[PDB]
């Protein structure tokens, strides 16, 4: 799956339970199954703030997407509609549990070598007095 | 124009003067002559950096020719009542004033660059109008003189009577002259 | 050149100048020749803060020669006017208005530093032309002096006629002569 | 340097000069000699205020020692124009054009501070020339000095005899003589 | 200092300088000498606003002393050029030019505030140099008085004859009398 | 100062200039004593049109008193070298050199308000010192004289002979006379 | 005020000052007299330039009435030693320095408007003080002449005997005498 | 004025001056008279690119007539003390302060252009006063060439009484002379 289509719930971007709804059409739609399987999440990467956010916008494509993947992750029944549904107050739901299905989340979180690079060489001062022992050294990312 | 630097860090990128960026190093730049205008901003940064973090030191660099006793009073004074040690380093030279400021650094904190100059001397006023204002003004300078010799005494450690003396006339003291002297604790030769 | 400073908000991170930054914290800084231009705008920062927040004190720093009579009256009637309570102090020199200024403020709450200057002088003012005319300014001039002695009597506390002896001509006070004085309540030395 | 400061509004934090943070609350300054750029800038203000809110009341501090009759008058006629009751307060002095605006403000909203010092007296002029254009001049001068006497009747409430005898020379009015003329209506010495 | 204003719109708020919003609304200020550089910055505003809106009205505020007379001309053709009718308004004064520019506007739509000064002289200019050089000059400015004399007989209404006779020397009209020249139409005594 | 303007695009609003919004619509302004510095800021507005559409016409309008014939030519070389034709339109006054860009306008395209002046005179100089220098500098200010009034000669269409007797001295032409002598087209008495 | 423009692309929409956006052409502007402070200004742009693209050629637009020799020699050696070839283009005129840097462009890619001015001429300078003081200075300036001459005859072609007759005195010349002189390559009439 | 210039990252483009852009890449340009404001702004940018990268070297391009020894001297210490080698460039000249931080540089990697001049003499200065006080003067300003010397001699390699005789009067030194002398390493023909 891709992690930017994932949106809030309540947005007419898309829900995270999609992510079982995919791995429901392998399975041949058995929850049984399913709950051993394995999930892959790509581009988690976007799901990221980028900072100092008050949050008054109530970003939906990224810190939404997380505050919902955490119980996903660790454990929790999730209803999922049967195919190509999306959720209601109808009783078209699948209570599916993630607490065997393993998660994959691989992203390119571009710009992280930076902050790696700060903290390994923030340095301390810039005067006479500073400490600018630490030498910056070229390491590929 | 002051070059525009840039932090690149984290929970953002900012862009500052050079001036500015170094402020947030605790840096302050004592330059040109002393005047009650650069001395307030000067009072503003002392005052700004130690509600920041009272502990860590704070730099101040003076290459100044001197200028005004009041307003360096001004930065003298700020320096004692906050809480962080001040640690002057001369660049250049040191004045009169500049000197006086130097000098009132911590204890142990008071540098100078190698080919650095200084120079101390008494105040110099005038007044022109009735004798009796002449008397006035007189004593009020003569205080001053007095006053000031005593600070310096105190900060370089020597007596009352040699800083009078050596006072009277400019004296120009290099920077292992100034060492011996106690204007600076030690010398900034290269980065160990 | 004046620096930005930066402040951690809730709402992010906003950049402020050091002047304007203080002002946030209820500081006020009167330096330089009064004037009617800088009076104004002294006037519209206690003003600006009455409104914020009436109960918290306003800090005014005064380091200044001293200058117009009617522009410092401003100020004055400013402080007088809002509630909340001034609190004055002395960086390197209080003038005849600078002075009068700094001995307004709010009894308990008007400081002082060691190495600080006061000075306190009679009116200062002149006119060419007719002598009807002369006559006229002149007894304004009179008048004014008046009415600034029976101003700094009240807060100083000392009698009228005392007010009237010491500032025929020029008067120096240190930091501990104002004190007795009663330009001032304390002095700050250090941080407690 | 004027401080920036930060209002809150249900939008977000917005910043703002001090100057303008003021006009936003209906308050106009009047500072400095008069002449016709600062004119046009104050009757622009208040034709923004009228347009904003026509029945909220306009404040206009006045701190002026005069200036130039003319761009005295584009304020007055603007005053005068404008539905909102323009509500004039003297803060440190108002001279001839400034005391002409202060009390050309509206009936019971004229006001001024303890301390302050009005001032009025005729018109000021000179034309060098040949004698048919010195009569020509000297006529406007006069009718000027008739016209702004008739106005300041008005508003005092004096007659226009004695406006007359009055503003033949300099003559000074403190806070409380200013009342009893008609030029203020009321004093603020202190926030009730 | 000019001030910044908020104005509310659908995309959302927007800061404007107090100028530029007078701007927005059709309001254009003509202040002070005349001259090439502001005279073209007021002939961009014409032709800005006229491209806006061709059917609305634009509004000239003259509050100036006069000026070049070619500058006054680049005004005055491109007011006469644009479809929008240009209306004047007079505040404080209008010299020479700034009443050729005032009687120059749309007619019925020329108004003066009831304390305005209005007057009109004959072109005055001067050349050094050989006797040829100056007969060349000398007759470009009669050229000049001719024209300037035919076009405010259009606009006034009165006889050409009259114009000379009246504009041979300076004459000064209150905002009645200019009514009765024809200057302008009407008296803008209060908001109706 | 210079009043901005919102320009509404798909994007939104846009804030600009108001010399800039109007040189988005190809426009210049040609304003005051030429000189190097704006001659150099004309033809980079000249250079970057022509890349936006060498198709579509530039308009330059023209109110300055002449000035240096370095400056101005490096203006009319620049228009003579783009593809785009050039209309020049004078506003108020358009001396010798600035005549000289007018007439160098696009043939057609070249008009004049109605009260525009337009004064054509031969190069002026000077020069000190030894009279082998005096010789050269001489017969260089001669022969720009012949490349002028041959230039001039090629866009009005007067012989050579008539453009070297009527700039032989100062020569005032208005707008009517000057759509004879061929240095413009047509006059833009009102908007059809 | 210098004007923007706007520069669209599909990433977005960047406003730039005008001589900003000739910058991201390889376009650099060469006004008035040379010194320091302007050619520091023109170097960085060379080095930024060679930064971007080494083999993108750079352009060059030089209008000026020569200047310091030290601060030319700043800008032609780094035409040479910069890999990209430095185009020079002469607008308006090109005297002493900015010949000499004209001539110095790239082989092939030095122009001149027709309409343009060349002065060369040997360099002038003063000296006051002893005499052996004279003879050091003066021995200088003869070696800065001998090596001016050599560089000019390399980039003209002539030989060194003929540049130093032609540059004893003021030399003017027209842009194709400059072509057959070999100060220039070709000249830039109309874009075909 | 500074042209600004537009780089490309990964998060965003980023506007930046033309010496703030070159700052970046480790180069600070040295222009004009040494005083105590732009060494002082030199010594900021020498220790910002410390903190950046105290390995990689600076680049500083001198360009000046010379100045204060005293501000010379801040930069010159500075330069010792960060661990980074600073590669001096001499642009145009680089007179006795100049030269003097031009041989400073490290060892190896100090260049000169080929046209460049630089000059050496020793130091200059003026008292005025009681003899007293000359006699202390006259000491300083001989301790200082004796200290300046000192140090030409370190890093020029010359024995200290051969650059005595050579710095009594102004010595000018073309590139390859100051590759003999000692000042710089070897000449910068081309980037290649």
């Amino acid at each position: 799956a891709d992690a930017t289509t994932l949106t809030e719930a309540g947005y007419v971007g898309e829900d995270v339970e999609n992510i079982i709804q995919k791995l429901l059409q392998k399975c041949d739609y058995d929850v049984q199954k399913a709950q051993r399987g394995i999930v892959y999440i790509d581009e988690i990467d976007k799901i990221s703030r980028k900072s100092d956010n008050p949050s008054i916008t109530r970003d939906v494509s990224g810190e939404g997407v997380q505050q919902a993947l955490l119980k996903l992750i660790e454990g929790t029944v999730a209803a999922v509609p049967p195919q190509g549904g999306r959720k209601h107050p109808q009783q078209e739901f699948l209570q599916v549990d993630t607490s065997k299905i393993l998660f994959i989340c691989g992203g390119a979180f571009a710009g992280l070598d930076k902050v790696i690079s700060h903290r390994v060489e923030t340095g301390s001062g810039i005067g006479f007095g500073a400490t600018v022992k630490a030498k910056s050294d070229k390491a590929s990312e | 124009l002051v070059p525009m630097v840039i932090e690149q860090t984290s929970r953002g990128e900012r862009s500052f003067d050079i001036y500015s960026r170094l402020l947030k190093e605790r840096v302050i730049f004592l330059t040109g002559q002393v005047e009650d205008h650069m001395a307030n901003l000067i009072v503003a940064q002392m005052l700004f950096l130690e509600a920041e973090n009272p502990e860590k030191d704070i730099y101040l660099y003076i290459n100044s020719p001197g200028g005004v006793i009041t307003a360096g009073m001004s930065i003298y004074d700020t320096m004692q009542f906050i809480k962080p040690d001040v640690s002057t380093i001369c660049m250049g030279q040191a004045a009169s004033m500049g000197a006086f400021l130097l000098t009132a650094g911590a204890k142990g904190k008071r540098f100078c660059l190698p080919n650095s100059r200084v120079m101390i001397h008494q105040p110099l006023g005038g007044y022109q109008g009735q004798a009796t204002d002449i008397e006035i003004h007189a004593r009020e300078i003569l205080k001053v003189k007095g006053r000031m010799n005593e600070l310096m005494a105190l900060h370089t450690g020597q007596s009352l009577e040699q800083i009078e003396r050596d006072t009277e006339r400019d004296r120009f003291l290099s920077a292992p002259e100034a060492v011996e002297y106690g204007l600076v604790d030690s010398i900034l030769t290269h980065r160990n």
